[PDB]
RNA sequence: CCACAUCCACCU
């Protein structure tokens, strides 16, 4: 499978919410680019033939490994949505 | 086995252990020499086989023979109808080529 | 596997019967998987300190995987077959911990579906 | 024009020329625009025969509105592989799953190895 | 025009991607299953034996 | 043999005689009456389903033949016998997982 | 050299011609009969280089599904018969040879009809090739190459002529190998192994040379463990 | 060249102490992974030299299935606990070593409690042999030889004293070995082999040393075909 | 261009 699906299910009330969180994190990682990650310093995905898993081979694994750590928060309404949603599309 | 003995060969040790294991399985009557034990095993249609990858014989006798095997009609069915972009229909735009 | 009992199965009482039945197994008096009263001569002849020793002896063709034998597991002496011990080890290595793997299996019966 | 080498004669590909998918078979020009028969994606073999029927009918009849037609026969030598399926006269269907080398297959006490291995559980 | 670099690029593309395998009669929910593709040489699709019962295949 | 004979796919000698010429595409046979007849062969004929129909010569130049004797093989005949498949050494045992 | 060489196999050979040869290796300590027989058999059946027909050109035909007038056999049958041809190279440096064959008239064209070459021998001159009835001309060239293993016709893709047709190659001189381990008795130890391996080859390579090549390949592969990192 | 020479299979080593070793050979040509795995595994499991406790004699023991007063463990438990004792000789000259054990009083008796011997060493001093409840009379001795493979106690019957009891001998230092060949892939073709080999050893010799000895034995046995007769 | 009709097959 993928690293720690059991604790990923444990830290969320429903699997569908986990899917929404991981996919939204992946979309952010794409459209921002991979700069705003919380796993930059040492713990990063390791590619086989080179270190190609530095930049962008597959972002779902990035989002999952990023959510495995405790630097992420998710909720129904945690931040004023209007400002960030208007800054999401107009930049 | 006459052809086998023509060159001056007896019974392999692997065959000996296979025969004793089959004796424990009741395939061959006990108290008999490997000659007639292997003959009785041949009567069953089973002969000793060697793995080939490891060299050790396959535990227990293996049934082998000649079979008439034929290749069936082989049309595009196996061919991969894998497309990414192709023709679309007129009424609806669902793609069919 | 069990085949046949050909001699006096009485073994619990006589402490001198061990040598007599070992001699009987030396001849064709009793098979290794004999249906004795308490124990078969296979359990008497071979005792293994660790499962590794039992599997190594199997690799040498001395005993088959379908042979009753006494093996000293992590905490107990079990009269089982090297095949069952190997299956238990397979389960114990597939998962990390071995105590949980030991407690979630039943090594006293054939592995039916 | 580089791929025109196989198209030897006037419009028809030469006999005995191997053709891969995407290669020209018959060159037809419409009103000029290139509408030529090519080998469809997939597989192609060896051209063996070509037949041409024109309006100069000896005894042939054609669909009205069609001035001529050309048919090309391409032959290939299919060999047994994983995709194919084999069966016996007793209904034991099967699909080839792996082609093992000669060295690692089960063999008799003699040097002769077995050719095919069948799963007993289907019996 | 196929080249080994093209195959390496294709392997790099599908490192994390998954594909949905389906059997023609989809009787229950397990008739659609996601898998991690592995490039193989041949014409047939290699299927794990343990899912031979989830599909009726 | 009955299947290959009744299905008009092979060639048989209509009368006692001796074969005159044998080629890859025709066979000229002179019968006992002195009449010689040429039998052509559909060397590589595409079938309805896309297979190949072949008549392979099975006689040699100057070979005596009997009435109804085989002359050329059918598409799937070895020697006047229905042969569609192969005879192979089969072992009935389970391999690894293949 | 007694407990480790005399209670260890002496090596005897019993070969007839260059087609069949037994090698007896006696005695072995218990368990080493298979340990030596199996890898040797696998290498002999797997990676013994040899020679096989690579390409065929016919002066008349233009594809492999045609026929030559005056010839009983089809082009496919000619190719199939040519697959069984075994050619022995007398010069180790020689790689590719092109044999020529001219045939006319009512002739049963066998393998002996090929034009002689300086360092090429035909080990099966009696191999049937074709049958010419009358007025039939068979002008052919066969390009034979030295290789290893089995290669499909399209994989190598040898094209010296436009009309040449590639053929499959079976570069294995070894027809088959069968090793058997038997029980032999010594004074100190009653149960010892005697490993006798029988090799049937096609005559291109004598079994002794095939065994030497297999041993050398196995040794050079074992050398690959010498350098760790 | 990456076809055969530049792909001199990388031999990666992963040693977790002196007990566990993984060796990966990659990449290897088709069919050679098994051809290298089987002989090496057989050599490791059969012919690696080592030492084991051949026999034991205790003063008050008359039968092997009796109970010793003053010790809760029976004779069977004592010999089974003695089975896993690993001892290394310091020089090649040693063939047999007799090691005695004096023990009394309510104390745990372990391998370290054995009387020191100058020319032998014990890799597991803390191996708990037995327990004494109250003044247990523990007068024991063990004879240890050097050998190869696994020797059942029945057939060898090595004896020092009249009442001495044979012990099954496990001479092979390696506990077990497991080789897996899995289909790796190169840039252009897939039909290659990756050979992983996992070795678990008692601790007398590191897995690298055992593998080197195995390949050396295989090479020296291969060198036996040089001289024919 | 692939529409529809008819027929023959393959996998459940």
């Amino acid at each position: 499978a993928e690293p720690g699906i059991d604790k990923l299910f444990g830290m969320v009330d429903s699997k569908y919410r986990l899917t929404v969180v991981v996919a939204k994190r992946a979309q952010q990682l794409l459209r921002h680019g991979f700069k705003n990650t919380v796993l930059e310093p040492e713990e990063r995905p390791k590619m086989q033939t080179l270190e190609g898993l530095f930049d962008d081979p597959n972002a779902v694994t990035w989002a999952m490994k990023e959510l495995l750590t405790g630097r992420l928060v998710f909720g129904e309404n945690l931040v004023p949505e209007d400002r960030l949603q208007k800054e999401m599309e107009r930049l | 086995f006459g052809k086998r003995k023509g060159e001056g060969f007896g019974v392999d040790k692997r065959e000996v252990e296979v025969l004793r294991r089959a004796e424990k399985l009741g395939l061959v009557t006990p108290g008999k020499t490997p000659e007639e034990q292997l003959k009785e095993l041949f009567l069953q249609g089973k002969v000793v086989l060697y793995d080939g990858r490891t060299g050790e014989p396959i535990e227990g006798p293996i049934v082998v023979g000649q079979m008439f095997i034929m290749k069936l009609y082989h049309m595009v069915e196996d061919k991969m109808h894998a497309r990414s972009t192709g023709p679309y229909s007129l009424i609806t735009q669902q793609p069919l080529g | 596997r069990k085949e046949k009992k050909g001699a006096g199965l009485e073994f619990a009482t006589p402490e001198e019967a061990l040598a007599a039945h070992e001699r009987g197994e030396v001849a064709l008096n009793a098979p290794i998987k004999v249906a004795g009263r308490e124990t078969s001569v296979g359990r008497l002849k071979y005792v293994f300190a660790n499962p590794d020793e039992a599997l190594l002896a199997v690799a040498h063709g001395i005993v088959d995987l379908q042979d009753v034998v006494t093996v000293r597991y992590m905490g107990k002496r079990l009269e089982t077959s090297p095949g069952r011990i190997l299956f238990a080890r397979i389960v114990a290595e597939a998962v990390e911990d071995e105590k949980v793997a030991w407690e979630l299996i039943q090594l006293d019966v054939p592995q039916e579906k | 024009e580089a791929a025109l080498r196989d198209l030897d004669e006037e419009g028809v590909v030469r006999i005995g020329a191997e053709v891969k998918p995407g290669d020209i078979l018959v060159g037809r020009t419409s009103f000029v625009k290139d509408t030529s028969l090519r080998v469809p994606p997939g597989e192609g073999g060896i051209v063996v025969r070509t037949v041409r029927l024109r309006r100069g009918d000896p005894g042939v009849e054609l669909k009205p509105g069609v001035r001529e037609v050309v048919r090309v026969y391409v032959a290939q030598k299919r060999k047994l592989q994983v995709g194919d399926k084999l069966a016996n006269r007793h209904g034991n269907k099967g699909v080839v799953a792996k082609i093992l080398p000669v060295e690692d297959m089960p063999h008799l006490p003699d040097g002769t190895p077995v050719d095919v291995i069948l799963n007993p559980l289907g019996v | 025009d196929i080249k080994d670099e093209v195959w390496d690029a294709l392997e790099e593309v599908i490192h994390g991607k998954v594909v949905l395998l389906n059997r023609a009669p989809t009787l229950h929910r397990l008739g659609i299953q996601a898998f991690q593709p592995v490039l193989v040489e041949g014409q047939s699709i290699q299927l794990h034996p343990l899912v031979c019962e989830a599909f009726n295949a | 043999e009955r299947v290959v004979r009744d299905s008009l796919a092979a060639l048989y000698a209509e009368e006692d005689g001796e074969v005159a010429k044998v080629d890859g595409n025709r066979i000229v046979v002179r019968y006992e009456d002195g009449r010689l007849v040429e039998y052509p062969l559909r060397r590589f004929y595409r079938s309805n389903q896309g297979t190949a129909l072949d008549q392979r010569p099975r006689v040699v130049v100057g070979q005596r033949v009997r009435k109804g004797d085989l002359l050329a093989d059918g598409p799937a005949s070895e020697n006047g016998f229905l042969a569609l498949g192969q005879n192979v050494l089969v072992a009935i045992m389970p391999f690894d997982g293949y | 050299m007694l407990d480790s060489k005399l209670k260890a196999p002496v090596f005897t050979v019993r070969t007839q011609g260059r087609e069949y040869g037994e090698f007896v290796l006696e005695p072995l300590e218990r368990g080493f009969g298979v340990t030596l027989g199996n890898p040797l058999r696998r290498i002999l059946l797997s990676s013994i280089p040899g020679t096989a027909v690579t390409s065929v050109y016919i002066e008349d035909v233009l594809h492999e599904f045609s026929t030559i007038p005056g010839v009983k056999e089809d082009v496919v049958e000619i190719i199939l018969n040519l697959k069984e041809l075994v050619v022995r190279f007398l010069n180790p440096s020689l790689q590719t040879v092109t044999l020529l064959l001219k045939a006319e008239g009512p002739k049963e064209v066998k393998a002996r009809d090929f034009l002689p070459v300086a360092d090429v021998e035909i080990m099966n001159p009696d191999l049937h090739i074709a049958t010419l009835e009358e007025g039939g001309r068979l002008n052919m060239e066969v390009r034979v190459d030295r290789g290893v293993g089995y290669v499909p016709a399209e994989k190598h893709g040898i094209k010296d002529r436009i009309n040449a047709i590639p053929v499959d190659a079976v570069f294995s001189p070894v027809r088959r190998v069968a090793f058997q381990v038997e029980d032999t008795r010594l004074g100190q130890r009653t149960d010892l192994d005697k490993l006798t391996l029988r090799i049937w080859t096609d005559g291109s390579v004598t079994p002794l040379e095939a065994l030497n090549q297999a041993v050398e390949i196995l040794r050079e592969h074992l050398t690959y463990f010498s350098n760790p990192q």
